[PDB]
This record gives structure tokens, C-alpha cells and sequence, in this order.
């Protein structure tokens, strides 16, 4: 835990990659900036490339919701992400190039999202700084905002290939833990994780319950979330568990808002 | 592997340190820079130095977290900026912010010699947990910029001659042996200090197209000059990058 | 007649469906396009394509007004620009927003030889109502600038030969006549599918610089130079202006 | 059909009459529909300062108890000035656009600093990100009325003066946002036969049509005559009322719904 | 009389004595009289971290159930870093400017992140349009102290240190909305005859002129020195308040009035 | 050559600032010449095609008439001078967008304030005019005292010149230069025309100028610029005699000392 007049002394003198420096400024006190909010993931193309059939009904769940929840509603990608992602790889551009196209249709979405629920008061926030969220949050308890990160060009690349490796799970996750919030849930088009992929295996086993370590064990390290999330959660200062359910069953959304166990629950450790 | 965006670029990442000496140390630095404009094509990028270690000791003071202290040090490199480019305007070199940067140096690069920029990457709010201290910082984001420009070069401009086995001005200086040159693998194995971020050192691996990285002396004149030519005048980080 | 404010430019707009065949057209017209450069000024303009159809096909079913979908369509057509950029980079040529093609264009220009940016014209919420399909689309942005500039040229660079009596790929391709040369007051006229927005002849009607733009293919090598040195190769669209 | 309309999306030019035909049946969201657009006049109302301007404050104030309000603001004198300056020039419509646009935001701004102490923000922006929240809390905002087209202005038939103006702006807000009226603040009770500052003949039309007005030569009279047409094609705003803001009362009266001025009718 | 006002604006300079004075009989409206700016300390308060900030957290958010806050903040050392560098090569009083700034913005962003779950925001931009509404609702709102003269900011007769600075961009602030009070919070009970750091026996003062610290040498004490030429030009905050933030309760008694640091008045 | 300079022993004036555009020239358009449209316009625009290959230039607008009557309704509805002042700005922005669209074939474009402040060297290299507005962008943090805010296009303009160190500041006006009565006032039949005066001499001075007044109490703190020509942009060739340092209209001398 060490002292004020230490973690000073070490600020001023060492490199910031001094592990003495690292050790003082981890013993640092923790503030929650929005500690009584809760993030939710609307998926892109889980969710919103679906079209009314699936956004209308939890459009209906998110303004029942905000009476009882303060929400930051982040928006996936999806299909147009996807198409931008294939051309621009099959030029041999690199995910810096390619993230910002992302980010564009997550743009899209977010606006199209919030321009469902703009009568009910809630806005679509944005800019480097989203500082339109303290007062929107206080106001009509909901917020709408585009779910990439803001990385652009300084995205860092996977291993293998041009696809930008932190993409809309990434971008949610990481608001949820930076203001502190008391839970992350990404609403998708299935029940939660299943041993495959339920879309094309058919004897698939749904996994209520599980650590990031298993799902690696599993192989099921980017089955249902970005990879990184996973190393993001296992790294995470304030949620160190997520849960994934299906939005397009009603009242999933509503029910895991206030704390019941519907979906998958991935947890760090 | 990916398209070079602009392979004829070279980038320099100015350190913060090498900026809070002064004008003892920005004058010939500045004179260094303005003789290297009609040899070649600059991105020039700068640190944040000790002004982002006082915003650190206040922020955690304040108990913030990671991601509210990263803008806050980019805020310090973004300042370095606008002094070092001021400096330069003369010349005709301006400082830009992230967004041009990002979409718009290709046409600034025709229009003059040089401009500078913020080395931190706009991480903000997404910068990643784990450490209390923003791990993605100036020599960071220069390398991620450099190859993902496929720039012809990084130079990194330090207040000390390389790479040492420990901190040249730390407890144990007594022990600090140069390294003229390292891998950035042998070097993530390592413990301890570095003058460079260990996040370089990861997004080195990943790397597509930028071979070495060279950390000179800023406080010698002519290394940057020297380094810029390819000699060998302080650490070769090798980044796994292979060449043909 | 307005004066002309930069009547040395060339406006040239690739189709957003010429964009969606990828490097197979890409990298051809990226060749072309490079050795345009030494010979005109450029203000390239990239449409949508397809992509813009999936963000109708959800915000239609969303029920949401075409003002609603013109930005979303927009943002496809930057997303274009931005993907040519960075192809031409190397060259000097970035994407530019929309506000600083209406203002600033003239500097970037004397700074490099071509700039990129969306051909889709920035009415947001103010789009006409009447069809649910945003009217002023990429073909109708690119003209209003290339006349409010009183530029020396629009070429419309498609993924067909140009404009036909009926769809080329569509249900009566077998009765598709090829129309070397039409007036905009015809075509206006004719009902049935065309490979340029309809708004595009409503424009021209109150054009007052460009008395023609070409419709060429950009997926042959070559008609996009010969296009720009006014050789026909595709369909020629009189606007109606007349010589002053 | 969704799968039709898809398949038609994907496969034909979005000019193809069927494409075209299937998009228009799609399902209508009207995305403010408790709101009301109002415009206070530039040349009409603002420029006539304190005397036209402080009055409607005060209306604007008590009216938001019970409405929730878009008001634009016209350009008016000082945009004739620099049209004047830049028509003279042979500048083209595109460039005259933005030097409109500064004028209406000045007006906005003016108009936004009386109202700011009752919490109502003024509003702009390409998107208009702070529209919702601010019509949720304090039931107003103030934008400028001036199109964004800026450079993309499309030209009248004939001259060089931007033909989409601060009517249009507003109109096409009203429609866009699906509102459910649209009420112009001028400085006359609303159409008369002809000017009625310059004529004594001028006779008072409580309530007319597109077609009628045009058939009178009254198409470019107490708006800008596009914004017959946009009424003509608009989906959810098809008919505008335009009052005397110099009546105490009477804006207070038309948010109610109440016919006070004329309204003019798409059909 | 406005058409003689109206008249002199058209046919004069605005250097014309007769202008000028027609000008100042204009009436005098109050954008935000309600409102109360406060300064928080950059040296004196944010740079002293946790023990100085998170009580004056509390005091902001229990004062907002009873004032409207604008809550400005200062730069500190940091900014004085920034300045040594940058005279130490000459660079001139514009572009040390721009660098004072970015430290008051880092400031207000701290601040800001303690306060976002009481609904309080940062806010920014030439505008400040996100003020209007956030005083509405969550009676408070956190900026950056610096003006934004950036390079057009007016040197010091001697040196390239701004001489207008977050004091000075407070105080504006204040008087631009025509607010009720401003009040600077620092880290002493006020002003005394002496630096009370460095002086063994300065003596306290309550209450002083402009005209009397100017007489005593106290010009450049405890505020910007032309903080004191911008109180006595004050057309609406003809007084201001320093008080001590490290004491608990300074803060509130001072916004509801009470005396309890140092009051400086214009006259 | 004084007695007092060979003193040793006495203070020593401090270095001036760097000088970030030294090669610069600034060249200030009245918005009243800017109000007389393409009578005036036009042989400007002229004369300024004629300047590009022999200057760089930064080219500032001022407002003229519109913002009297933007100050007229402000006023009316009681506005303070924090808000009327970025009201005048935009007007003298708007000159600036009509200037530079004239010229745009060119390469002239204008800018907004913020890359004034800070992306002038890169564009400047790209071209060799652009244009901006002369008003700072003081907004709502404009000095009380006044009801009409005192830091208008000359003095921005000025401030601007004296923090690049430019090469000099021309302001280009509708009359010869500075008179000691309003050549068009009711006392212009006792007008007298000054070739060159001090600006100490004209803050000591009552009544109108063509210049702000704000604009000599900047010169008294300017670090660089030495003088400033007021000519008649009316008059063609004035402007490029002025920018040759030709003696054409009304010299204000600064207080900066040269040597
Ligand atoms: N192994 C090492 N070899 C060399 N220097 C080291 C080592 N470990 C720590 N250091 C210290 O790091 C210092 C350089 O500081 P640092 O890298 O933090 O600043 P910078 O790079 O200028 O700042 P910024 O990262 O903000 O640009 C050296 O002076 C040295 O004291
Ligand atoms: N009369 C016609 N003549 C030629 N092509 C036609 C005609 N009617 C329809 N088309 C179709 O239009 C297609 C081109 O589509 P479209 O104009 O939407 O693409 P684009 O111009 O690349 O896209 P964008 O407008 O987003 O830039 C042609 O491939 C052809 O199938
Ligand atoms: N002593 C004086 N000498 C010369 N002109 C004067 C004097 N006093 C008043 N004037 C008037 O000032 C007029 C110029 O007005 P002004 O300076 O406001 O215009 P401007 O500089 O073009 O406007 P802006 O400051 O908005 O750029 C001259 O035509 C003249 O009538
Ligand atoms: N084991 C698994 N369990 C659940 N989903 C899986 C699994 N493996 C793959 N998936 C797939 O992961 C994808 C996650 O859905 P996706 O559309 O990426 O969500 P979002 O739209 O929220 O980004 C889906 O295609 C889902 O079928
Ligand atoms: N036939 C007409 N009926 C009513 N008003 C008319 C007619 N023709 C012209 N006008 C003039 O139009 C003016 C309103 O337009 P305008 O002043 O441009 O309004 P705004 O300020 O709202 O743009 C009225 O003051 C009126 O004098
Ligand atoms: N006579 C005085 N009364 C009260 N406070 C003072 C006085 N003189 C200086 N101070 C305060 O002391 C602080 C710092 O003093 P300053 O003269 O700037 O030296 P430094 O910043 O180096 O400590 C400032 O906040 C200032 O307001
Ligand atoms: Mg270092
Ligand atoms: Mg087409
Ligand atoms: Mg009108
Ligand atoms: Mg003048
Ligand atoms: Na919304």
C-alpha cells in the first residue's frame, strides 16, 4: 500500500516502467465514476441488422428499464462492418485503416437506435470525451452511444491478419470498466455460450457458468466475445464478470438488469 | 503483409524529458530538426515528460482510474507539441491533433517538410486496465503509427545514450551496462526499467513492417542526424519483423 | 452566370458499386487514377454501393424517414473515400470531410494533386421528403460541386458501359439499347431505371457551368484518362447550359 | 414485403420505379411526434429587436409548461445584406448559403440568451445530438433555421439567392422529426391578396391550399416558395399555420391547435 | 432613444465618443442572475489532491440543492512548468496561452470525473451550450478556467507570461452572465498585508478596495493584478469574494452570502 | 549614439520573442470596403492576384455595417458585450468567406479561427494567401467597460501580426488614413489629413479614428511590429505601394524600438 510521499518520490524520479513505480501506483485508492450504472452491449449483427422484429421489443425493454436502471447503451457493428472489413483486407490495408470503417457502422446503428428511443428523452452521446453522459445519465437514466473503440489508426493488429482485434465487445466492456459500473451485459440472438457454435451444430450443450480460463481450455476464447475481451476481463479493475443473454427473448434484458442469472456468466477467475 | 501507406516517411518521437530540460536541450534540437527538413519527410512526435507524472500524482491521489489518466498524460505530450512546433513554424511546420494525423497526413506532408504531433494514441476512456498507469503511451503510439504507415523509420529521442541492463540514473546505475543492441523479445523476458514503454515492446510483435527502432541521445547533437542515415549511434531494438 | 471558382478542376466520382467489387476493380483504377495525377487536378467523389442498400433494408424496416437514411447512406460513401485514400496515400492524397471540401479545398489543392472525398451532399435531417429513398445521392452531390465550382469537368466512373434503354443486369436486359449521347431533359422525361439518380437531371437543369458529363466504365483500364481528355468512351449527358 | 424490398434493395438501381414503389410502403416512425416546430421570424420578428422579441420570451417561457417546442430562427436583414454583397460579386448559391446560415445563428444565439436563465439550450450541430434530452427536461430549444446545405445548396431556376432558406430549414425539421405542427411567427395575422404593407387592397386568407396560392400568384408571398412543394411532398407535416408574433396571444393560442392565423394545406 | 442609437451605429465609428455614450444607455439584461461562479484553485486547491478536493466535492454537492453553480477551475503548477519552458525559449504571451489552457482543462476533467454521479457535467466549446441546460437540472456545472485568447491573447508590458489567466477567465464568466456573486476559493482565509506563506506577521484583511490594494501594493496579491482593471469595468460583479477551501463550510456560508474571507469591491 | 546606451551598467532591455512567421506579411480589409461590394471588391481582388507571387499573406476581414446592426438588435434586447462580440466576429468571418472565394482559383481559401492560431505555417506552405477574420475570438471573455466591445478587427489583426513578429500589418480602409475629425462626419470641413502620427499620440487623443482604440493600447505592449500603414484600398496600388513600405497613406508609429 505504501505512502503519498512514496508514490510522489517514485512519480517523479523512475521510469513509469519501473516495477517499484507500478507496485506504489497500484496501491493507489479506487474511484467508481458511475458506480450505480450498468453498460449493456445491443449486438450488430445479433440484434440490430435484424431489423424491427428484434430491436423494437428491447427498445420496449430499455424505456420500461431506465425507471429502475441508469443505462449506457452501446451498439455493435455488424454486417456492413463486415463487407467493409473484406474489401479493405482484400487491398492489404492494416486494422489501423480498418477500424475507423468499423467505427463507422457502429455509428450508424447507434444513431439508428437512438433515433427509436429520442421521444422517450434519451440521447445519442459521442465525441472524444462523451460528455454529454453525466447529465443524460442524472436526467432520463439512459444514454445511447457507438459501441468501437476510439483507437483508428492506432489500433493494435491480432497476430494474424488485418481485422481490427478490439471491436464493439471491446469498446463496451472497456466504458463499463473505466466508469466503474456495477455490471456488463451484452445482449445477443442466443441463449449464451454453447460448447460450438448452436447456429451450426445441432447437439450443442449450453454453458450457463464459466471462467475466462475455461473457455480458453474449451477453445471457446472467441466463440461468443472478442477474444481480448476475455485477457481485458481477466485484467479488469472494476467488472470482473460479464453476462451474455438472448435479446430476442423478452424480458431477458429487463431480468439480468436486475441481477438475475438468464444467460451465460463469464467470470475472470 | 499489409500495403505501405507511406513508405517514405521517417518518424521521430521527441521524449518528454528531452523537452522539460529546456532550452538548453530544445535549441539544438530544434537547429538539428530544422537542418534535417530538406533530407526528409518528417512525422515528428512528442512525449509528455514530468508534467503527466504530477497529473499521476494528483489523479491517483484522486483515486481515478486508468483510462482517466491516459488522456490527462496525452494532454502533456499534446503540449510538448504545440512548443516543439512553434519553434519550427518558421519552417513552416504545424502542429496537428490525432484526427489529422490519422486521415489527413498525407496531404500536410505535401504541403511542407515536417509537422508534429501528439506520440500518445487516443486510447481515452478505452485505454486498457491492469495497470493504474496508462500503459499505452508515447513510444507506444509512435511505433503503432510508424507501422501502420509502413514508415520507412522510428527513432526514438531519449535523454540517455540506449538501453541499459538498469536505470543509468537509478539505485542501481552501479550496474547499468549499454546495450548497443537488443531484441524487443529478449527485452519483454526482462524485469525491471526500461526507457521505453513495455507496451512497445508488445505491439513490436505484432508488427508488420518497421525492422529496428533506434533510441538515441537527443542531449548529443548529431545522433538523430546520424540515426536518421541508418548509423548506429545508440540502442537497435529489433522488432521480429523479418525482412526479404 | 456565377463566376467559376476553381474552373481548372477536374470532378471525377467512382460509383460505390464499382468500390464493392474490391481489388479486382480497385487496384486497377488505383493505377489509374496514379497516373492522372502528373496530368489533372482531381477532386475524386466516392457514391455508396451496396452497403448503403443494407442500411435502407434495416432503417426502412425500422420505419425510420429519409432523412434519417440520407446520413446513414452518407457515411457509406466516406467509408469508400476513405479506402481509396489510403490506396493513394503514398501519392499525397487523403480524404477530406465535407467541411473543409466546401471551404478549404482550394489550399489542399495547391498542397497536393487530388483530394477524396464523399460525393454524397451533407443533407442530414434537411433531405427532401417524398420518395422514402434519400434523392440526393452520390451522382447529384458530386454534380452540385462540380458546378458550383464551375470545375472543367464531372466524370461518372459506373460498372457498366453507361446508360441504356433499360437495365443491362436487370429482368429486361435483352431489350437494353446502349445510348452513346442524351440530354438530361430526355432522360428526365423517360421513366424506368437508370444508372444516375434522377435528382442528378433535375440539377443539371439549373446548372450553370457544366454542359456535360460523361458516364464511363471504370472496370475497363483507360476510359477514366480518356473520359478526362474528352474522348468518348461511354455516355455523354448534355446538361443543357449552353456556351455563354 | 420485407424479403421483396430486400431483394429489390440488393439487386436493382435505387431509381427503378419498383424498388422505388416497395420502399414507400414501408412502416412510417415518426420520431418527435409530440413536438412542435415553431420559426420566429429574422426579418420579421428578431430584427424588429426588444419591442417583437421580449414578448415572445415570455410566451415561449409559459408555453413550454405545456408544450414541447423546436423553435428556428430566421436570418432576415442582414442575410439580404450579404446576398446582396455576394450576388453582386457573381457568387453562386452554394457560396451564399453559409453566409445565410451566420446570420440565423446569430439570431439563435441572441434569442437562446433570453431564454437561457429557464434552462432552454440552443441546439445545433449536423446531428442535433442535444435535442432529445433537452426537450425532455425543459420542453425547448432553440436551433438556426437555415438548411445545412451549405456549398450543395440547389439553385432557383433563375439568380443566385439560395431558394431553400429558414422556412425550409424549419419545415423540413418538422417533417423529419414526424412533429405534429409546424407555426411560422411573423409579423403579419398570415396571408392576405397581396402584401399588406404595401397595399390597402390586401384582403386576409384565413385558410388555402398549394394549389390555390399558386393559382393566385401567392407561391413566393408569406414563404419561400419551395416550401409549397415540400408540403406537397411531405409525409407527416401537411399543413402549416403562420401567425402575427406581434400579438400577444397568438402563438400561445396555435400550439393548442387553435386556427388563429392561415393555415395552408399540401391538398 | 433607440433610432438615435440606431442612427449613430450606421453613420459613425464605433471609436465615436457620441456612440459610445448612446451605447451605455442600453439596457442591461442578466443572462444567468441567478448563478453563482466559483473558482476552484489550481495550485491552491486541485494541485493539493485528495485532502483538499474530495471536501469541497461534498460542499459542491450539497450547495447545489440551494445555489446554481458554475464551477471554474484553475491550473496550477503544471501550467507554471509549461510557462518556464516555454519563456525560457521566448516564445511569445500566445502561445504560452494555449498551454495554461490544456492544464485548466485537465483540471476540470479530474473535478469533473468526482462529480459525474451527481449529474454534474464538463462542459466546454467557444459556446458553452451545454450550460443553459445542465444549470437547469443539476444546478451545477464544472469548466475550464482559462479565457480563450489563445494567440490573440494581450501580453504584459514586460515578459510572455498570460497576464489574463484562470482569475481572469472566471471573473469574465461571472460577469458576461450577469451572476449574483463570484467567489475565488483558494487555500488562505483571504487577502493580508503580506504573503501570509512567506511573512511571519501579515496581518488579515476582511474587507478592501481596488483603489486602496492598488495604494498598499497588493496589486498582484492574491488575485491577477488585471482582475482588478476588469472588477472596476464590471457592469454586474462589482465585488468579489476569496475565501479559505481547506476550511469546511467556507464555501457555503460564502454562497449564501455570509462574510467570511476576503471581500474586494471596484469602489 | 546616446550617452545613456554606452552606460554599461544600465538595465538592458529583455530579448524579444521568437518570431513564428517572420517572413509573413498581414494585410487587414475593412468591412466597410468589404460593404461596398464589386465596386471595390473587384480592383481588390485584382490588385491582391497581382500581390500573391510577390508576398505571403495572411489576409484578415473586418465586419463593417452588419454588425452595427447585429450591435443595434443586441442592444436593443439588452445584450453584454461578451455577447455582442462574437456576434461582430462573425460578420467579419463572413468577409472572409467572400474574399476568399473570390480567389479561391488561386489557392486562396479561409480559415477558421483555431487553425489561425495554429496550422498557419503548414498552410502557408501549401499556398500562398489565406484568409481569415480579423476579430479574436474573445466571445463571451471580451473586456468589460464598454458596451461595444473594444477588441475588434484591428486590434485582432494587430495582435495577430505582433505574435507571428510578421513582416508588418497594413490596414487597408475606405479613406486616405487617419484625420483629426471624421473626414465624413459633421466637423469634416475641419478634418486634417495626418501622414504619420505616434499611437501614444492618438490614445492621448478624443474622438473618433478609423482604428480601434484598443488597437494602441496593444501597440503599447507590442514586441515587434514598428509600424502600421492605414491606406485607402479604394484607390488602386495603394495596398502594393503599403506592402513596399511606400509612404501612402497614414503611418501610426507603435513605440517598439528598432535598432
Ligand atoms: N534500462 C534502462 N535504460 C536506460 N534508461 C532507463 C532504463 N530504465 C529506466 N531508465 C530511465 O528512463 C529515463 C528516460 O525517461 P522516460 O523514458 O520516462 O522519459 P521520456 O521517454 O522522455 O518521456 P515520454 O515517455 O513521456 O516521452 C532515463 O533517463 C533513465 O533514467
Ligand atoms: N438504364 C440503365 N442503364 C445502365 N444501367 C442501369 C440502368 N438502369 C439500372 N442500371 C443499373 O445500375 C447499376 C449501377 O448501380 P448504381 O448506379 O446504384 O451504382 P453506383 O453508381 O456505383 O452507386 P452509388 O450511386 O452509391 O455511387 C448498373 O450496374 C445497372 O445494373
Ligand atoms: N479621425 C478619423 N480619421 C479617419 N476616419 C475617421 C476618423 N474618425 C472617424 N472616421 C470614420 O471611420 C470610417 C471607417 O470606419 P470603420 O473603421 O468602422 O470601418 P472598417 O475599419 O472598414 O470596419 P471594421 O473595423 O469592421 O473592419 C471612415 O470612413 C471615417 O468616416
Ligand atoms: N460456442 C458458442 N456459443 C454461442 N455463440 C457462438 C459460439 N461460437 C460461435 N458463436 C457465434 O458467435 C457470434 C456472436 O454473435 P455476434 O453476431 O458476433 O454478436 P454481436 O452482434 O453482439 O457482435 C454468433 O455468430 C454466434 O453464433
Ligand atoms: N401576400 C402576402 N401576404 C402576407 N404577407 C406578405 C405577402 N406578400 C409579402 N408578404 C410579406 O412577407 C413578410 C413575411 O416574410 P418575412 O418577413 O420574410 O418573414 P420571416 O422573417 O419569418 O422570414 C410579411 O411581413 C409581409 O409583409
Ligand atoms: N498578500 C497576500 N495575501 C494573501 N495571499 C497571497 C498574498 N500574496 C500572495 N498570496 C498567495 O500566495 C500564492 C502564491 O504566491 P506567489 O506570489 O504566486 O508565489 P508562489 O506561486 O511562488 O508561491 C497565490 O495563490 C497568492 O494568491
Ligand atoms: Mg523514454
Ligand atoms: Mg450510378
Ligand atoms: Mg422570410
Ligand atoms: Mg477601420
Ligand atoms: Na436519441
Amino acid at each position: 500500500a505504501n505512502s503519498t510521499a512514496e508514490l510522489e518520490e517514485l512519480l517523479m524520479q523512475r521510469s513509469l516502467t519501473d516495477p517499484q513505480l507500478q507496485a506504489a501506483a497500484a496501491a493507489a485508492a479506487d474511484f467508481r465514476i458511475l458506480p450505480d450504472a450498468t453498460v449493456i452491449k445491443i449486438g450488430g449483427q445479433s440484434v440490430i441488422d435484424r431489423g424491427r422484429a428484434a430491436v423494437y421489443p428491447l427498445v420496449d425493454e430499455i424505456v420500461a428499464a431506465r425507471k429502475n436502471h441508469k443505462l449506457l447503451i452501446g451498439t455493435g457493428a455488424g454486417t456492413r462492418a463486415r463487407h467493409l472489413y473484406s474489401i479493405a483486407a482484400g487491398l492489404g490495408l492494416p486494422a489501423g485503416v480498418l477500424a475507423q470503417l468499423g467505427s463507422s457502422v457502429a455509428d450508424q446503428n447507434a444513431a439508428m437506435l437512438g433515433q427509436l428511443l429520442a421521444k422517450h428523452g434519451i440521447p445519442v452521446v459521442g465525441g472524444a470525451g462523451l460528455s454529454a453522459v453525466p447529465l443524460s445519465l442524472a436526467e432520463v437514466n439512459a444514454v445511447v452511444f457507438s459501441g468501437m473503440p476510439p483507437y483508428k489508426l492506432w489500433m493494435r493488429p491480432a497476430a494474424e491478419g488485418v481485422i481490427p482485434p478490439y471491436r464493439t465487445d471491446a469498446g463496451c466492456f472497456l466504458l463499463a470498466e473505466q466508469f466503474g459500473c456495477k455490471q456488463m451485459i451484452f445482449v445477443k440472438d442466443e441463449d449464451g455460450l454453447y460448447t460450438a457454435n448452436p447456429k451450426t451444430s445441432k447437439d450443442a450443450t449450453f454453458i450457463p457458468r464459466i471462467s475466462v480460463d475455461e473457455m480458453k481450455a474449451k477453445g471457446l476464447h472467441d466463440s461468443i466475445l472478442e477474444f481480448p475481451v476475455l485477457d481485458l476481463l481477466q485484467s479488469a479493475q472494476h467488472v470482473r464478470e460479464v453476462q451474455v443473454v438472448n435479446g430476442l427473448v423478452p424480458g431477458n434484458l429487463t431480468r439480468a438488469l436486475a441481477g438475475e442469472h438468464v444467460g451465460t456468466i463469464i467470470t475472470a477467475s | 503483409r499489409p500495403i505501405r501507406l507511406l513508405p517514405w516517411l521517417q518518424v521521430v518521437k521527441i521524449g518528454g524529458r528531452v523537452m522539460d530540460r529546456g532550452a538548453d536541450a530544445i535549441l539544438p534540437l530544434v537547429e538539428e530538426l530544422r537542418k534535417l527538413l530538406p533530407e526528409h519527410r518528417l512525422l515528428i512526435l512528442t512525449g509528455a515528460g514530468v508534467r503527466a507524472r504530477h497529473v499521476f500524482s494528483v489523479g491517483l491521489d484522486l483515486g481515478l482510474p486508468v483510462g482517466s489518466l491516459a488522456p490527462l498524460a496525452a494532454s502533456e505530450a499534446g503540449q510538448n507539441g504545440h512548443i516543439l512546433a512553434a519553434m519550427l513554424a518558421s519552417e513552416g511546420v504545424s502542429y496537428v491533433e490525432h484526427p489529422t494525423v490519422a486521415d489527413q497526413l498525407a496531404i500536410h506532408l505535401s504541403a511542407t517538410r515536417a509537422v508534429v504531433g501528439s506520440a500518445f494514441p487516443p486510447y481515452h476512456h478505452h485505454e486498457f486496465p491492469g495497470s493504474r498507469i496508462p500503459p499505452h503511451r508515447a513510444d507506444t503510439g509512435a511505433f503503432l503509427l510508424a507501422d501502420a504507415f509502413g514508415a520507412a523509420g522510428l527513432t526514438i529521442v531519449e535523454n540517455v545514450d540506449g538501453i541499459y541492463t538498469a536505470d543509468p540514473n537509478g539505485p542501481d546505475r552501479g550496474q547499468a551496462r549499454f546495450l548497443p543492441e537488443t531484441s524487443a523479445t529478449d527485452l519483454a523476458k526482462s524485469e525491471g526499467p526500461l526507457p521505453v514503454d513495455r507496451a512497445l515492446l508488445d505491439v513490436m510483435a505484432t508488427a508488420r513492417h518497421i525492422e529496428r527502432v533506434q533510441v538515441v541521445n537527443g542531449l548529443v547533437p548529431g545522433r538523430l542526424t546520424a540515426a536518421l542515415r541508418g548509423e548506429h549511434v545508440g540502442t537497435l531494438i529489433r522488432t521480429g519483423v523479418r525482412p526479404a
